[PDB]
């Protein structure tokens, strides 16, 4: 039993260990293939079909969803022929709970240091994923 | 604290009946809360 | 020069032998002036850096100038004390340092307006108040216990009477307890030369209650001088600032409820007396509660009455090592 | 709080209650088993109140 509690006492609203199912089953039927790196678009039509319980309730909270993906670092950089699941769904679960960067607006290397910190020994697997 | 003052001003009050009645009954209540007749109950 | 070693060593010499005499009296500050830096002191070396709201107890005589003191700090040695008269020429030697201290300003205005300085510009004017740097206090402290209600009602008076009680036993043959029954805080010393001098003068001070009050104060140096710690069981004073102006400069023991609510109960626990003045044993708490506790020196904030009994206990043998 | 404020009223030397609430502080710092329950429902109270305030 206490091997589970933290899913027997779910409050189910905020719920990450079942959202992540939908996105893999979303991103599978869209991908055929990994490939590297995938289109832009598909990204918007993806966060219309994502579940509404994490990512947009109703018109307005969409307006949020911009917030997030405009005013701040852009994977634009690179590539626009690059995949942005490893900078839409970290942000989208960083972003749900516990929120710092937009408060602050500057100190970002903080808080990606204290991942890197976390993320010690993975190989240095997400260091390509942070992005 | 208010019960060890009343017995501190009743000590230094008769030192200078009804009274001498509740001298036995503070002796009492001091000895009802000791160990002592905790063990043996 | 021979004449200032020898002066040095002749008050070395009588430092030594003044080490184990009697203490004089003891004066009382309200400025943060140092007694070492200061050049014009006998003996370098040995001077007292003191800050203000501070004890300083002199023994021997010196001269106009400056006194042997002492510091009520543990370990603190015999130092020189700067005379009353000379800090009045070292706070005129403080404002001196200044570009300009009496009316004729610096603002581009040189040559123009010379103005000399009038009498306004010495220590003479400015005596509306004019506070001595010097205040004259009792040597040992006396203790005063204030809280957590209104006194003269029993659960104030029961509260006090078992540390009353707790004092006179531990520390007996060593502390006298003195009762004030009359009032305390009408203590005034710059009023006027002598209100009431006699009493056949019939007059309104005269025939009033400031005479015995008055007389009861130098009671307490009495006790003071004694080297025998003191304290007041006085009725009339519920709150530290009706006895922070005057002469006393006690200690004063906060003794309170943690909240209202016990209280409440407490007072309850009397029995149907108290409740008639259960409204006003309650505003005289919480007036007392918001005064700041810098304004107090101790503070019992528990319950239990021997951890309580305790906290006066250590910081009174503190106290007592202090001074010995 | 209490030996905390014990220092402040000695004034007149340096005080040693510091040190001794110190060392007294440590030792039985080690004696918070924090169970797992008792983790999830301070989450949870955690999550409710703000939840609660943010509305």
């Amino acid at each position: 039993i206490m091997d589970n509690f933290e899913y027997l006492t779910r409050d189910s609203s905020i719920l990450g260990p079942h959202h992540l199912d939908e996105f893999i089953r979303v991103w599978a039927e869209y991908d055929p293939a990994a490939c590297g790196r995938i289109s832009y678009n598909d990204m918007f039509e993806m966060l219309k079909h994502m579940s509404p319980p994490l990512g947009l309730g109703k018109k307005c909270p969409a307006r949020v969803a911009y917030k997030r993906l405009v005013r701040m670092n852009m994977p634009i950089s690179n590539e626009d022929m690059t995949v942005h699941f490893t900078s839409t769904l970290m942000a989208l679960i960083r972003t749900a709970l516990e929120i710092k960067l937009a408060p602050a607006g500057t100190k970002q290397h903080q808080c990606d240091a204290e991942l890197r910190k976390e993320i010690s020994v993975v190989w240095a697997n997400l260091p390509q994923k942070t992005l | 604290w208010i019960f060890k003052a009343e017995e501190v001003m009743l000590a230094e009050e008769d030192r200078n009946f009804r009274r001498k009645e509740k001298m036995f009954r503070f002796f009492i209540r001091r000895m009802v809360k000791a160990q002592s007749f905790y063990w043996v109950v | 020069e021979s004449a200032r070693r020898e002066v040095e060593s002749q008050a070395q010499q009588q430092l030594e032998r003044a080490k184990h005499k009697p203490v004089a009296f003891a004066v009382r500050t309200n400025v943060s002036y140092c007694g070492v830096l200061d050049e014009e002191c006998p003996v370098q070396g040995s001077g007292v850096n003191f800050e203000a709201k501070d004890f300083l107890h002199i023994k021997e005589k010196y001269s106009n100038d400056w006194w042997i003191g002492r510091l009520v700090k543990e370990g603190g040695d015999i130092a020189f004390i700067p005379s009353p008269q000379r800090l009045e020429s070292i706070r005129l030697k403080q404002e001196q340092k200044a570009r300009r201290s009496g009316n004729p300003s610096s603002l581009s205005d040189i040559g123009n307006r010379r103005s000399p300085p009038p009498s306004l510009a010495k220590q003479k004017q400015k005596q509306a108040e004019h506070v001595p740097p010097y205040d004259v206090v009792p040597s040992m402290r006396p203790v005063v216990l204030v809280g957590p209600s209104l006194k003269g009602y029993e659960v104030t008076d029961m509260m006090q009477k078992a540390l009353f009680d707790f004092l006179k036993h531990r520390f007996d043959g060593r502390i006298s307890i003195t009762r004030v029954t009359a009032d305390l805080s009408l203590a005034k010393r710059s009023v006027l030369n002598n209100p009431g001098k006699r009493t056949i003068i019939e007059r309104s001070s005269a025939r009033s209650s400031i005479a015995e009050v008055q007389s009861e104060i130098e009671r307490i140096f009495e006790l003071a001088k004694s080297l025998q710690l003191v304290v007041l069981d006085a009725d009339t004073i519920n709150h530290p600032a009706q006895l922070a102006k005057t002469s006393l400069a006690p200690i004063i023991v906060f003794v309170k409820v943690s909240s209202p609510k016990v209280l409440q109960r407490l007072i309850r626990s009397r029995g149907k007396s108290q409740m008639k003045h259960l409204t006003v044993q309650m505003m005289a708490y919480d007036k007392l509660v918001q005064c700041p506790p810098e304004s107090f020196d101790v503070i019992l904030d528990e319950n239990q009455l021997e951890d309580a009994c305790e906290h006066l206990a250590e910081y009174l043998e503190v106290y007592w090592r202090a001074t010995h | 709080k209490l030996a905390l404020q014990k220092a402040k009223e000695v004034a007149e030397v340096s005080p040693m209650s510091a040190a001794n609430i110190s060392i007294a502080a440590r030792q039985q710092n080690s004696a918070k088993a924090r169970s797992v329950w008792e983790q999830r429902a301070s989450q949870l109270r955690l999550q409710n109140l703000r939840a609660s305030c943010e509305a």
